[PDB]
């Protein structure tokens, strides 16, 4: 998207807090992610 | 100073998707002619 | 509930015809929509369409109207 | 509870105040609550 | 620093039009305005963005934002600078103009607020007429939905002052008849003075208190002075 | 249940791994537990 230099894209959204626990369904639940990842973000972003 | 034998190895990413829900392609290593339809494969998953 | 989807490339080119498409689905009674582009005097009318019961997709033409530079614009 | 005053409860004419405190969607572990008489007109004055 | 640096083009403007001027006041001006140019710049996010502390996640500052694109805008004119990073600012501002009803929406927590007492309308009012003072055209839908907002927000109510910088904001576009349904009752709030006549703030709230912390009376009433100069300064059509 | 130097208390399960990462719904989640609780084995034992 960096076209000419020209950004384009839309600013990342707010975090989340990485202390706050979760229950659901056996034990207490607290997130965790890899920092590289694929989505549909990735998988475009590469067409454009 | 290598194994002693053929081995290779590779490192891959995995994707996400939240409720899970997937396709994928079936590569092809062929040009497809001018003017013939052709049927490239798709495969897909999809989530409760 | 209504959702779209609107599909253009980021890098429009000078004075030759293009393609946009949007994919409506979700709704159930007639509706309306309109689709235009910011040029930094006028505004385009890409797809200003009444809409009829769910499952529009729809893709079309239009022309871009020559500028001597390079410039980022909106769509709306 | 924490920091937010709740009650804001009138008592019954003997000081025998009662509250009904909901506890649905909580997952907190610690919860020390606190009560507290706030009024700018009793003769009391700050001692220990 | 940037605060600082913006009365200088005006005075040399001022300078200029008043016909008392010399070269080496000009010059000297250039090298400073030349400072200023490469000194703030530095700062810019990647988006564009421009915000008084220094960590890139942390953004905001919308005013002081639109601050640097207006004033090194008015700098142009008299050096050169990026028209690029002028468009890049326009992106990231424009991220705050995402309500269609609300028009636009203000942020203000710095270490020095402005005198508006908080109210998205008058800052989104200030947006505007920094906006249109801009190298380019009506063709900016920026025009199209800050002037429905405002024509919302018009016979509806609001204070004295926002309708005071509406008064320019018509006069610059020539609307000219809001122009003058405006301009009575912003006349009718003179004050006479000794041989002379202006517009005192009102002061319904007292002094400072625990919420009450900038005293804006005499800037606020120098800039509503100040607007009033600038609109009635060009009538529609007359001038005498 | 400790009695007249009798213990007459069965030993405790086994414990779990800190380091199993589960995904249920959305997040990717971790186990943690707190020592201070109360289980019906503790509302019982005070019994007998």
């Amino acid at each position: 998207y960096n076209y000419g230099g020209f950004n384009l894209e839309e600013p990342e959204p707010p975090c989340e807090d990485p202390n706050t626990v979760i229950f659901c369904k056996g034990r207490y639940y607290l997130p965790v992610s890899s920092s590289t990842e694929g989505d549909t973000y990735q998988n475009l972003r590469r067409v454009g | 100073e290598g194994p002693d034998f053929p081995t290779a190895q590779h490192f891959v990413m995995r994707f996400y998707s939240e409720t899970g829900s997937f396709l994928d392609i079936q590569g092809s290593s062929v040009e497809l002619n001018c003017g013939q339809v052709h049927n490239i494969s798709v495969r897909y998953i999809l989530s409760l | 509930k209504v959702q779209y989807a609107l599909t253009i490339p980021a890098l429009l080119k000078s004075g030759e015809t293009q393609r946009a498409c949007v994919n409506l689905i979700g709704y159930h009674q007639p509706l309306a929509l309109s689709v235009v582009l910011e040029h930094q005097r006028v505004n385009i009318s890409i797809f200003s369409e009444k809409v009829q019961p769910p499952h529009y997709f729809k893709c079309n033409k239009f022309m871009v109207p020559t500028v001597i530079t390079n410039a980022p614009d909106f769509v709306t | 509870l924490a920091g937010k005053t709740i009650g804001a409860v009138l008592t019954d004419k003997e000081g025998r105040a009662e509250y009904a405190i909901d506890t649905s969607s909580f997952v907190q572990e610690n919860f020390t609550v606190v009560v507290s008489y706030e009024n700018p007109h009793q003769c009391y004055y700050t001692e220990w | 620093n940037l605060a600082r640096m913006a009365p200088i083009p005006y005075v040399l403007e001022y300078l200029n039009n008043t016909n008392q001027l010399t070269d080496e006041l000009l010059q000297t001006a250039v090298q400073f305005l030349n400072e200023g140019y490469y000194r703030q710049l530095r700062y810019k996010l990647p988006s564009g963005a421009y915000d008084a502390f220094w960590s890139s996640p942390s953004d905001g500052s919308s005013w002081l934002s639109a601050y640097t694109f207006k004033t090194f805008e008015k700098a142009k004119k008299y050096i050169y600078v990026d028209g690029k990073i002028q468009q890049q600012t326009l992106l990231y501002l424009q991220t705050s103009q995402k309500l269609d009803n609300g028009c636009f929406k203000a942020e203000g927590n710095l270490f020095m607020r402005q005198c508006g007492q908080e109210r998205d309308l008058c800052f989104t009012a200030y947006l505007a007429i920094a906006l249109l003072e801009s190298n380019y055209s009506s063709g900016m839908t920026l025009l199209d939905d800050a002037l429905g907002c405002l024509e919302a927000a018009m016979s509806s109510a609001s204070t004295l002052y926002f309708k005071s910088y509406t008064v320019y904001v018509f006069t610059l576009v020539q609307n000219w008849e809001i122009r003058n349904t405006l301009l009575n009752e912003l006349k009718s709030k003179v004050v006479s003075e000794r041989g002379t006549l202006h517009w005192e703030r009102e002061d319904k709230l007292g002094q400072e208190g625990i919420p009450l912390y900038y005293p804006n009376y005499s800037p606020a009433e120098v800039e509503i002075t100040a607007y009033m100069l600038l609109s009635i300064a060009k009538g529609s059509d007359p001038t005498h």
